């Protein structure tokens, strides 16, 4: 004895990134992995005139991983591997709230979403040398645009549990990225060197749409 | 992509109102379409929202009166507002949702005398 | 693991 | 419910000059305001869609910025076209809220 | 009869009252 029900309510989210960075034994000018890692973050906003308490976690899928070659002195700066995010690529944001409305996220026939656009600009990192000049990376822009919305739970022996995924598609802006002291030619997208630029978080507002089945 | 409006234009007090928004270049699945409207000497107020699948989203003032609908083979969305009273007098809009709430395309726009 | 991917009122499921 | 207050409802200018138009929002809106241009036996037509996020097709004399409550709409260069009523939007709860309406004169 | 090729199953577009489905 079940019956459909409908709930039409917004929502925040709030994110932000990480990264990775370690460095080659030796002397000391060779960096190893600037790479990303996901990031988690807790917060308190309110609908309605009602305290909701949630939760984000913010993954990368798609990356793109760039390079360069100073020599093969020893005391040659070599960068073996940074990654960006560019226009073929994705980011991946988790959420689950305190509210009643999901309580009833179980049997879900459909899911839409109305969502704003936000921009994450990038910052900089200085790549420090022990003898010389130090060189540094700078820059960078992308835009963060909706997509569809994934529901998927997980049969383990002691309990189920179930996560709930938005996806977001990326579209490169201004301005570009570089690094000093090289000959990297001024390009486009996001690095992972300083992705969050001194900020406590991001933002998307927008308001979502859910049609479920419930016991009647 | 265009949107037109059709209605009466002159409607006695405490009666019914009917307004056709015919829209063409895009299809009503797929897209939202909003409703807003403007009295003499005062500014744009927010009227509803019907979504992609038949579902609606009403102000809290109009709540009792209003109800949008939509046809989606004869590509059409219609709006009704009865027990009209003579503060109702106003230019009817009908605009297409691009973002969250940003109006994108707007309609021509009919006026309604009481 | 169940997964359910909701495009324009059609399910997408993966096992 | 956010309220949206514009502090004056005419402008005057020259054929060439600069124009300043404001609005107040009642609560913190974080960078969600758009404005949009109707002229005289027209409809209206949107211009700036976030903060500071120009629109397509806009010419380039058309600029925004601002953020937390205070939002300002500057313009380079006064035309003959460019007599119309101009409005600042809310989009960042649920009843999308409109302004007043600031008016621009030809001097 | 209709439109997206469907059309009491329910009252959505995608119910039958097939393009996707068995």
């Amino acid at each position: 004895l079940w019956k459909e029900m409908q709930y039409n309510r917004d929502i925040t989210i709030r994110f932000k990134f990480a990264n990775t960075i370690i460095k080659s034994g030796g002397l000391g000018y060779k960096w190893s992995e600037i790479s990303f890692k996901p990031a988690n973050y807790q917060y308190t906003y309110t609908r309605d005139g009602e305290e909701v308490t949630a939760h984000t976690t913010c993954s990368v899928n798609g990356v793109n991983d760039f390079s360069f070659n100073g020599g093969s002195l020893p005391t040659d700066f070599v960068v073996s591997k940074f990654e960006v995010i560019k226009e073929n690529s994705y980011v991946y944001i988790d959420y689950w709230d305190d509210s009643q409305a999901f309580r009833n996220v179980v049997y879900v026939r459909s899911l839409a979403a109305n969502l704003n656009s936000v921009m994450c600009t990038g910052g900089s990192y200085n790549f420090s040398l022990p003898v010389g000049q130090w060189p540094v990376l700078t820059g960078g822009a992308v835009s963060l645009h909706s997509a569809g919305v994934t529901l998927s739970t997980q049969f383990t022996d002691f309990v189920s549990l179930n996560s709930l995924r938005f996806r977001f598609r990326l579209a490169v802006e201004e301005p570009h990225f570089k690094l000093t002291r090289t000959r990297l030619s001024r390009l486009y997208g996001l690095p992972a060197a300083n992705p969050n630029n001194g900020k406590e978080y991001y933002e998307i507002a927008g308001r979502f749409s859910l049609i479920s089945l419930v016991p009647s | 992509v265009q949107l037109k409006e059709s209605g009466p234009g002159l409607v006695a007090p405490s009666q019914s109102l009917s307004i056709t928004c015919t829209v063409s270049g895009f299809s009503l699945s797929r897209y939202s379409v909003h409703w807003v409207r403007q009295p003499p000497g005062k500014g744009l107020e927010w009227l509803g929202m019907i979504w992609n699948g038949g579902s609606t989203d009403y102000n809290s003032a109009l709540k009792s009166r209003l109800s949008i609908s939509k046809d989606n083979s004869q590509s059409q969305v219609f709006l009704k507002l009865n027990s009209l009273q003579t503060d109702d007098a106003a230019i009817y809009y009908c605009a297409r949702n691009s973002g969250f709430d940003l109006f994108d395309f707007w309609g021509q726009g009919t006026t309604l005398t009481v | 693991t169940l997964s359910t991917q909701f495009t324009d009122f059609v399910s997408l499921n993966s096992l | 419910d956010i309220v949206m207050t514009q502090s004056h409802k005419f402008m005057s200018t020259s054929v060439g000059d600069r124009v300043s138009i404001t609005c107040k929002a009642s609560q913190d809106v974080t960078s969600a305001v758009a404005w949009y241009q109707q002229k005289p036996g027209q409809s209206p037509k949107l211009l700036i869609s976030s903060a500071s996020y120009r629109y397509t097709g806009v010419p380039d004399r058309f600029s925004g910025s601002g953020s937390g409550t205070d939002f300002t709409f500057t313009i380079s260069s006064v035309q003959a076209e460019d007599l119309a009523v101009y409005y600042c939007q809310q989009h960042y709860s649920t009843p999308p809220t409109f302004g007043a309406g600031t008016k621009l004169e030809l001097k």
